[PDB]
């Protein structure tokens, strides 16, 4: 029925897409390969690092254990990491 | 920056020296530990006569001592029973046997250093886990 | 007593299922 | 046709499209991080 | 091709249904895929192949054939010699040259149609008696085939033999059985427990026989066919179509498929396990061997041992009598085995023999194949589900009698597919029911 | 008076249609899909349960999950810049947030989605079976990732945005609410399996019982997109089953009208179940079979089999599944079997 | 007459009998009757059957203790195993009971006249002269009944296991199977669940925008049922509305408009998918199982991490362990 705007089938096929996207693609993809590269995610998002779940002993596991006090905890689980 | 080098320490002889394998050891250990080991030892027990174990307490209380490098090397080279009574290499693989035991034609007392100096790390590492099993899985 | 119950409700279904094949109403072309 | 350069549905398929390959080049960075 | 005016895109190859030239070279190009494989493989895996590590234990699967054939092996399946192996393997990594080289070529450059190309192999489907002629060529194709194997072990090296009086190892066979009773007797055995089918076979004397015993009828065939056409049954009971002409052979395959995936499970002779891993049954009784021997050997005296239950932890008996291993094992009694048959008495397992008569090479094969079982997952862990990883491994054994039930059973529905569209392509139905003409619309209502 | 100049805006036939619940159906889908990719890749799961629940940590594909808060957080919303985050984005990672977040950004937009259907449905105007029919999964989602956590003690016991992180919802279940034994799920999935031998039966009964409309063999083309006759044959599919099977249908508007309720009807049933789990009200024994097998010890039936199967799921998981339990049991309270 | 026999194969082919008996009916029938039959009465009355090896008898029928939900009819004995154990094979009746023989009875029963109900499933057709294919997208469910009951048995080299005839021995199996295979963790089963998961939701989609667009031809007082008859015509709704709708709901070209591709891809995906379910069960018959990811993500010590993948097998284990206590002796669960 009603087939309406610029066409994909097109585009997909245009000299000018890939003129544009033959460094926006890559460009993203070495982006985010920095991300993780730099080692930035981690600290983001508060991910371990696989030297840093437990400091050399405690096999105990970092528990946050109660709400409203709940960030304090979380850090000094981290500094307990030495 | 975990796995240092002090992690790595374990007793060589039975009077007391101490051997600090390297972490390229350990791996080729653990490589040739599975290589000839785990079909059998897997998690540090044993599939078939799981009242003996690997944890180093065990080794301890083994004659003679295999608590130490020496002590697995000899084993590797020739088993007997855990009171030492019997030379068991006839249904144990060791050197003795190879003939029987392919696997471990292969194996030098550079490579024995290694899989004994992990059946001496591990437990350092997992703990508990290192002996027992399902249980502690 | 509940095994007679079980039995009935199933002694039913089957006899449902009889009725409800030769005793439909004929799906007559229209 | 004159068909325009940017619509809505140029924005929809970029907020997919960008944020994804963003990621893939980041996991495919994870691949080599080991130890 | 065309879609308006042949099939559809994703039908593509039934566009050749009628044009045998090309339908000839996709039949010679596919059939080069396959020795490609065989070949490319062989060698990937010899490449990986080390010689005194168990081949179970290396993920082989093409090299344990040509083993158990008897080449480059010696006792207890040592790996002697690696060249037959490269040497098969490479050999028909070119004969897939030759073989590519004629589909790319007869179904491009050559002649689309044998029509006027060559009256002899031009075909007719229809024609029930030019596809009568080919059956019987490829008949006797087949039937040097497997005299070939009667070679290769009366003649050429022999075969390894599991079940070797001296103990595994190559052994010629020179006592083919002969004699319709013994041969044909396994074809109506049983496939259910104990008794099995096929499956059977213990002994390479009867493998060789039987093979003997089958060129000496499948090449009789051969040439019965290159000389007749089907008779009147035969007409009025089959559908004379290309596709139809499939469906049966799709049915074939496919029904051999399982006959497959039951033998790599059950057999110890044809399939040395020496090569291959333990059977199932086999590592589930080395269990029971293996601490039946771990206790006597410490003070119990099992043959009074009673087990949780009132059975005994290592001797029970079975539904006939026999003496066998206790526990789950009570399933597995029908395993035989070279490493158990010496414990084997006349009642079964003999207390006498256990209890004195264990030689150490027993001990640690019944220990080696408890600890090779055939249980692992996808990604090669293996072991139980619960298991930890380390020691990746799973049995070719599983490997393939896994990939062929997958194989044998598509094909079933492939053969269903194909049989009922040719079924109705000649009642001339397979694109529709006629408007004008609904067979419906002329019967009697049921209500 | 602009209301209109906007309605439309937003009313006009575009490649992806927008409407006003566009205005909601896509600030949320997309914030939460987006939020789960993200905690799937980089956020752990450390702080709250004790697993890796991201690539970044080395989990695969099965394995990754965006991993309910812990259970001392309660059934706290966890709102960024709430007491517990204390507007600190990362730490928010590390508590949580990033669950009540999908769940919640998730929840409008199932209700979004919904009134889209509602939308679009009285502009082309069409019968709105297609919004009520939707009902069946929100019923699901809305019981089984709201009401039930809000049953128990925190959101801690809420399906945690994974592949495995489900499977062991499942077995926990199975576990301690023995919910394979609930008359609610048994009706579940004989709608849910049922629904599938009707979404299947159907599709086969129509494209083996077509008219012939073409001359090729693939008759997919022989299909008018265009009106006029049925493609099939109603009359003769009637036929057919009828005399292999008994019953057979003769009204495509009932066939059709079965087909919603079906399905629909027993994803319904399912939540019922669930909603009854939430306060633990499950269907775990029946007293006459217990009565009788404390009394007489040689009294088995599959059913206590399976009972045994759930201490030992909860004896061995319990421990590593609710660490802020502090769990310990003793090799020797472990129950097992004899060997293994 | 006409040798009766050449009447007796055009009764028997009769393209207008209430129910059509086929060739393949000619056994169908006294097959299923015999089954059926056998299981109803086993059900109902049946003294416990020693399972698996040992001799702790279960009892699954009602008279001696059941109710419809925990009831069955139990697998034969595992001391049986492979065997074939028929009626003649037994000493008596009640050894027959006792070892579990109305299982065998009813299963290869079930799965012969099952079988040619694949095969009456396609006659009928042909004697219709409409296409094939129907028996084919039935080869699921088939497929699916075979696995539990017959490869799965020669797999782990006993009856005793695979699935056994009741509501709660179903959950049994099932319980069991996971901890043993870890299924949910194999491809085949998400493809399973994906295709019984998935086919619902197709279900729900096709009779739903189809009954959303049903052409006014009643009153308000009277049933949208009423407004089409039996072998009408024409088309009953409109399949251009239908799609005039679901097209803008997603976008357009991510919908359909083809009667005949869209019944197809109802008929394609559930049955393909369900097919990966047996051939999951069939696979995990011979022990290629499931994924394991035990201790994977271990830390840079050398600490194991666990994932969730982890916490499952924690709860496989412990199904792994209480099952079938008293009928293991040794270490490994190979059997
Ligand atoms: C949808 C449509 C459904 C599609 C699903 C179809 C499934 C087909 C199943 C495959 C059957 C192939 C028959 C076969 O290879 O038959 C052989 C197999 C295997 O037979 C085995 O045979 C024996 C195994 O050999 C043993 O016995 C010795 C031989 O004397 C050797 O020493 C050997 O080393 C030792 O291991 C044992 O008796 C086993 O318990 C078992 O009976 O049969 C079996 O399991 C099958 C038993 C069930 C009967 C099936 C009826 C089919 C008609
Ligand atoms: C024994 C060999 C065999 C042969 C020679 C044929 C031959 C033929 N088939 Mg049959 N078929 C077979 C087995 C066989 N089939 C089996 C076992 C099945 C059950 C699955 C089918 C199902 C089948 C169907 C459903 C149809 C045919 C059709 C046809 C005809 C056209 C071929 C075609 O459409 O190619 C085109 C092929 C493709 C589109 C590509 C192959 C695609 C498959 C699904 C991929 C499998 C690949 C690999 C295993 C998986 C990848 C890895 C994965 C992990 C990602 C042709 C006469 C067609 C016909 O017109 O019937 C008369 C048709 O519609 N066949
Ligand atoms: C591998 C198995 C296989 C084989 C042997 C064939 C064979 C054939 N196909 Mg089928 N096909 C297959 C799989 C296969 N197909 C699958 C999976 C599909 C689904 C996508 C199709 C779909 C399909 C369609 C839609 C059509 C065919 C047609 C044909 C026939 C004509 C070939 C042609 O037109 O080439 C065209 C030529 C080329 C563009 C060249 C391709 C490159 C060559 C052949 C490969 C060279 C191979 C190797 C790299 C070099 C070796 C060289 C060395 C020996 C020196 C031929 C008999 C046609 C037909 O039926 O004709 C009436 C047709 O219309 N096929
Ligand atoms: C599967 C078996 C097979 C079969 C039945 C055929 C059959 C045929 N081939 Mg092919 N061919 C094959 C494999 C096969 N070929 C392979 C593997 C290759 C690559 C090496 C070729 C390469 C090939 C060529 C180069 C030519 C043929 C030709 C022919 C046709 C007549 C020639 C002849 O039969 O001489 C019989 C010869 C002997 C006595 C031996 C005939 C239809 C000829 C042709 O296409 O003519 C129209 C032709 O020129 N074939
Ligand atoms: C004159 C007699 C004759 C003979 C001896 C052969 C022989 C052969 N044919 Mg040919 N064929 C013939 C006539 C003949 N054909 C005719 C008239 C036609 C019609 C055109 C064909 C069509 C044909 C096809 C379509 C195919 C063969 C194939 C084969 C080979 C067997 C497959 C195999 O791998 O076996 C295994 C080997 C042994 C048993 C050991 C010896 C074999 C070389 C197949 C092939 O190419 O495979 C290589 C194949 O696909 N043939
Ligand atoms: C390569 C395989 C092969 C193939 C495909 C054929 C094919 C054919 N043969 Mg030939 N044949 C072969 C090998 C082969 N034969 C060999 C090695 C010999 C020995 C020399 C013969 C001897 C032979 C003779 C003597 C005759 C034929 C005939 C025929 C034709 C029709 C007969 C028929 O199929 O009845 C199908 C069978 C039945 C209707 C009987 C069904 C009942 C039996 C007892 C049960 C079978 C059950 C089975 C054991 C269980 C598994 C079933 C499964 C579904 C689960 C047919 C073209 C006939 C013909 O027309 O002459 C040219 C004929 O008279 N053949
Ligand atoms: C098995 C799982 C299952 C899935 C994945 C699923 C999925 C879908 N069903 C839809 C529709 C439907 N489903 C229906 C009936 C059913 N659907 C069922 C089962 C499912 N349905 C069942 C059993 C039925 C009953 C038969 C109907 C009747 C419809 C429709 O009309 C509709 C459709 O258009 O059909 C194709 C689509 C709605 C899109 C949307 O809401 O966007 C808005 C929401 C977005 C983008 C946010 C996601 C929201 C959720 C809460 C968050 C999940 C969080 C992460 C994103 C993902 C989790 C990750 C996993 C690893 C656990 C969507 C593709
Ligand atoms: C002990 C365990 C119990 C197991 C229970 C099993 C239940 C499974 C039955 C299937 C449910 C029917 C779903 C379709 C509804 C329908 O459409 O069938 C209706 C008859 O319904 C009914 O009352 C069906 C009664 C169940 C018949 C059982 C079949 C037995 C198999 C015999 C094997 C022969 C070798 C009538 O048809 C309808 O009649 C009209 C409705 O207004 C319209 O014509 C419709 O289009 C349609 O034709
Ligand atoms: C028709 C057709 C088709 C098909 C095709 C085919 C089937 C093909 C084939 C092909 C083939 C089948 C090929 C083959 C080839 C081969 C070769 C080319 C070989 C070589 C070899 C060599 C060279 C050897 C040697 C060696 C050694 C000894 C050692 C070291 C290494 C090496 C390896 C070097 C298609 C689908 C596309 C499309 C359509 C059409
Ligand atoms: C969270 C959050 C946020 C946001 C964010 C977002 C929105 C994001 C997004 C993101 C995204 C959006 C992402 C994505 C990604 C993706 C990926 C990573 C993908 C991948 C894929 C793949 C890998 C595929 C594959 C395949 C398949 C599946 C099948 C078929 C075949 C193939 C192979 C192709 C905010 C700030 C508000 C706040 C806070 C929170
Ligand atoms: C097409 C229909 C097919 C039906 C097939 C079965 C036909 C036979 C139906 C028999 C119906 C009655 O079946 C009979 O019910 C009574 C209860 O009322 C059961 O009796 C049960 O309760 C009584 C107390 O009230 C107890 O003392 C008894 O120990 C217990 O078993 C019988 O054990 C059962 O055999
Ligand atoms: Mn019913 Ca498969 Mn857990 Mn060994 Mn028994
Ligand atoms: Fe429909």
């Amino acid at each position: 029925g009603t087939t309406g705007e610029r066409p994909f089938s097109d585009i997909i096929t245009s000299v000018r897409y890939w003129v544009i996207h033959s460094i926006t693609i890559p460009a993203l993809f070495i982006a985010g390969w920095l991300f993780v590269s730099t080692g930035l995610a981690y600290d983001v998002f508060g991910t371990p690092r696989p030297d840093s779940y437990y400091a050399q002993e405690q096999r105990s596991i970092p528990l946050v254990t109660d709400r409203f006090e709940a960030k304090q905890q979380v850090e000094t689980f981290l500094e307990q990491l030495k | 920056a975990e796995l240092t080098p002090e992690v790595l320490t374990v007793p060589l002889n039975s009077e007391g020296k101490t051997i600090t394998l390297t972490e390229k050891q350990y791996l080729e250990g653990k490589r040739l530990f599975q290589y000839a080991c785990a079909s059998c030892h897997v998690g540090g027990i044993t599939k078939t006569n799981p009242s003996l174990d690997l944890r180093t307490e065990t080794l301890a209380l083994a004659t003679p001592p295999r608590d130490n490098i020496e002590g697995l090397v000899d084993y590797m080279k020739n088993p007997t029973t855990y009171d030492g009574e019997q030379e068991i290499a006839e249904v144990h693989p060791s050197l003795r046997s190879a003939d029987i035991f392919p696997k471990m034609r292969n194996l030098t007392e550079k490579d024995l250093v290694a899989i004994a100096g992990h059946i001496l790390v591990e437990p350092k590492i997992l703990g508990d886990k290192w002996g027992g099993g399902k249980v502690y899985y | 007593m509940e095994t007679i119950t079980y039995v009935f409700i199933f002694a039913c279904i089957i006899a449902l299922f009889f009725f409800a094949i030769f005793f439909r109403e004929p799906p007559r072309i229209t | 046709v004159s068909y325009p350069i940017f619509t809505v549905r140029w924005v929809a398929v970029h907020t997919l499209a960008v944020p994804t390959i963003f990621f893939l080049g980041a996991i495919a960075a994870m691949q080599f991080i080991q130890r | 091709d065309q879609e308006s005016s042949g099939f559809a895109w994703w039908a593509g190859n039934a566009r050749l249904i009628n044009l045998s030239g090309k339908l000839l070279g996709a039949h010679v190009a596919h059939a080069g895929l396959i020795v490609f494989w065989a070949g490319a493989m062989t060698l990937f895996e010899l490449a990986h192949f080390i010689p005194e590590k168990p081949m179970y234990e290396q993920g082989l699967i093409l090299i344990p054939h040509i083993a158990t054939l008897g080449w480059g092996v010696g006792p207890g399946g040592e790996v002697v010699d690696t060249f037959p192996f490269f040497v098969v393997g490479v050999v028909h990594l070119i004969s897939s040259a030759v073989l590519g080289f004629g589909g790319v070529y007869h179904a491009i450059r050559g002649p689309e149609t044998l029509e006027e190309y060559s009256s002899f192999f031009g075909y007719d489907w229809k024609d029930k008696n030019k596809m009568t002629t080919i059956l019987g060529f490829h008949l006797i194709v087949l039937g040097i085939g497997a005299l070939l194997l009667v070679a290769k072990a009366m003649f050429f090296g022999g075969l390894y033999d599991t079940w070797a009086p001296g103990g595994g190892d190559v052994r010629v066979i020179t006592n083919p059985t002969l004699d319709p009773r013994v041969i044909f007797g396994y074809l109506l055995k049983s496939p259910f427990g104990g008794e099995g089918w096929i499956v059977s076979v213990n002994n390479l004397e009867d493998v060789v026989g039987g093979h003997i015993w089958i060129g000496l009828i499948c090449i009789a065939g051969g040439i019965w066919h290159i000389l007749t056409t089907p008779f009147g049954w035969a007409r009025r009971a089959f559908i004379w179509s290309g596709e139809a002409y499939l469906s049966y052979s799709l049915g074939a395959l496919s029904m051999m498929g399982f006959i497959a995936t039951c033998f790599v499970w059950f057999n110890n002779t044809v399939y040395p396990s020496e090569f291959y891993g333990p059977t199932g049954p086999e590592a589930s009784q080395a269990q029971a061997m293996t601490f039946l021997i771990r206790d006597q050997k410490l003070g119990a005296n099992v043959g009074s041992a009673q087990g949780p239950t009132g059975l005994g932890k290592y001797l029970m008996r079975s539904p006939t009598g026999e003496i066998i291993f206790g526990g789950e094992t009570m399933r597995f009694w029908d395993f035989r085995g070279p490493w158990l048959e010496p414990l084997r008495g006349p009642n079964g397992l003999d207390l006498n023999k256990i209890k004195n008569d264990i030689q150490p090479w027993q001990e640690r094969r019944a220990a080696e194949y408890m600890t090779h079982a055939p249980l692992g997952s996808l990604n090669s862990v293996g072991g139980v589900a619960t298991e930890i990883n380390s020691v990746n491994f799973v049995s070719p054994r599983s490997w393939l009698a896994t990939s062929h039930f997958v194989l044998a059973f598509f094909f079933l529905v492939g053969h269903l597919w194909h049989a009922g569209r040719a079924r109705a392509a000649a009642a001339g139905f397979e694109k529709g029911i006629d408007r004008e003409s609904e067979p419906v619309l002329s019967m009697p209502s049921l209500d | 008076g602009w209301f209109d100049i906007l309605d439309d805006w937003l009313k006009r036939d575009r490649f992806v249609f927008v409407g006003w619940s566009g205005i909601l159906l896509f600030p949320c889908a997309y914030l939460a899909l987006g939020g789960w990719l993200t905690g799937t890749t980089f956020v752990t799961s450390w702080y709250t349960h004790g697993l890796a629940s991201s690539y970044l940590e080395g989990c695969n594909f099965l394995t990754v999950a965006v991993s309910t808060p812990a259970n001392s957080m309660g059934h706290s919303l966890l709102l960024l810049w709430g007491p517990e985050a204390q507007g600190d984005f990362t730490r928010w990672c590390q508590l949580g947030g990033l669950w009540t977040f999908i769940a919640l950004h998730g929840a409008f937009g199932l209700i979004g989605f919904m009134l889209r259907q509602f939308e679009i449905a009285r502009l082309v105007g069409v019968r709105p079976y297609n919004a009520i029919a939707f009902s069946a999964p929100i019923a699901v989602f809305v019981s089984v990732f709201l009401i039930y956590p809000l049953g128990q003690s925190s959101w801690f016991f809420a399906p945690s945005f994974g592949v495995a992180a489900i499977f062991r919802f499942l077995l926990f279940f199975q576990g301690f609410h023995n919910w394979t034994l609930n008359p609610f799920h048994m009706m579940g999935v004989a709608g849910v399996l049922g629904g599938a031998l009707l979404c299947a039966i159907h599709g086969a009964t129509v494209e083996n019982t077509l008219f012939q409309d073409g001359e090729g063999a693939s008759t997919f083309r022989a299909f008018n997109p265009t009106q006029a006759e049925e493609t099939y044959s109603m009359v003769t599919a009637n036929r057919f089953w009828s005399q292999i099977f008994g019953i057979a249908f003769s009204n495509k508007r009932w066939l059709h009208f079965f087909m919603l309720f079906v399905p629909v009807t027993g994803l319904w049933m399912s939540a019922i179940g669930v909603v009854g789990l939430a306060l633990n009200l499950r269907s775990y024994d029946f007293i006459s079979q217990e009565i009788r097998a404390a009394e007489d010890p040689e009294f088995e039936t599959f059913y206590t089999k399976n009972l045994l199967l759930n201490e030992g799921i909860r004896a061995w998981m319990a421990p590593q599944d609710q660490p802020h339990e502090n769990f310990v049991f003793p090799e020797e309270v472990l129950p097992r079997g004899n060997a293994l | 007459s006409a040798n009766l026999w050449e009447r007796f194969c055009n009764w028997v082919t009769s393209t207008d009998n209430r129910l059509y008996v086929g060739w393949f009916g000619v056994i169908m029938i006294p097959t299923l009757l015999a089954a059926t039959i056998c299981f109803v009465i086993a059900f109902i009355a049946a003294p416990p059957v020693d399972i698996d090896g040992i001799r702790e008898p279960v009892s699954g029928s009602l008279l001696y203790g059941n109710n419809i939900i925990t009831g069955a009819v139990v697998p034969s004995s595992n001391a049986i195993g492979l065997h074939f154990y028929p009626i003649w094979e037994a000493a008596s009746l009640d050894e027959w009971l006792y070892n579990g023989g109305p299982y065998q009875l009813i299963i290869f029963h079930f799965l012969l006249g099952a079988s040619c109900y694949m095969g009456r499933q396609w006659e009928l057709s042909y004697r219709l002269g409409m296409r094939p294919w129907i028996c084919v997208a039935y080869s699921a469910p088939l497929a699916s009944a075979f696995a539990v009951f017959l490869i799965y048995p020669i797999g782990q080299g006993s009856f005793s296991d695979g699935m056994p005839l009741g509501i709660s021995g179903t959950f049994n199996f099932m319980i069991v199977f996971q901890a043993e295979h870890n299924i949910l963790m194999h491809p085949f089963h998400q493809l399973g669940v994906a295709g019984v998961f998935g086919g619902a939701l197709f279900c729900a989609m096709h009779g739903s925008l189809v009954t959303s667009s049903l052409i006014r031809e009643t009153t308000e007082t009277e049933s949208a049922n009423y407004g089409y008859k039996f072998g009408q015509e024409e088309e009953t709704y409109n399949i251009v509305a239908a799609h005039g709708y679901f097209g803008r709901l997603i976008f357009q070209y991510a919908s359909f408009n083809n009667s005949r591709s869209l019944h197809f891809f109802l008929a394609a995906w559930p049955v393909v998918g369900v097919w990966f379910t047996a051939l999951g069960i069939s696979t995990m018959a011979f022990n290629l199982n499931g994924f394991n990811f035990n201790h994977s993500v271990i830390d840079a010590k050398g600490n194991v991490i666990n994932t969730w993948a982890d916490i499952i097998n924690r709860a496989n284990l412990g199904m792994e362990v209480m099952h079938e206590r008293n009928a293991h002796n040794f270490p490994l669960d190979l059997a």
